[PDB]
């Protein structure tokens, strides 16, 4: 009503919208290095 | 143990028959499961 808003707002998607208009999908992926061994590694290279 | 910030467990299946829980038998420990897991650990309760 008058003076209360709704804490959410919905987003208009829909094949002929706009560019700006137009939905993404975003993911973060974050680092972090504590005092503990590393657990997650890149590949390691093996010859025969 | 506690090693280096690695938490290393050890242990060992083995058959009794005398009424002593811990018998003269001598058997050695072969290791289960290292974990890398960097924690002050200087207390421990078991579970039933």
């Amino acid at each position: 009503g008058f003076n209360c808003y709704f804490p959410l707002q919905s987003y208009g998607f829909q094949p002929t919208n706009g560019v700006g208009y137009q939905p993404y999908r975003v993911v973060v992926l974050s680092f972090e290095l504590l005092h503990a061994p590393a657990t997650v590694c890149g590949p390691k290279k093996s010859t025969n | 143990k506690n090693i280096d910030g690695y938490f290393k467990i050890y242990s060992k299946h083995t058959p009794i028959n005398l009424v002593r829980d811990l018998p003269q038998g001598f058997s050695a420990l072969e290791p289960l499961v290292d974990l890398p897991i960097g924690i002050n650990i200087t207390r421990f309760q078991t579970l039933l």
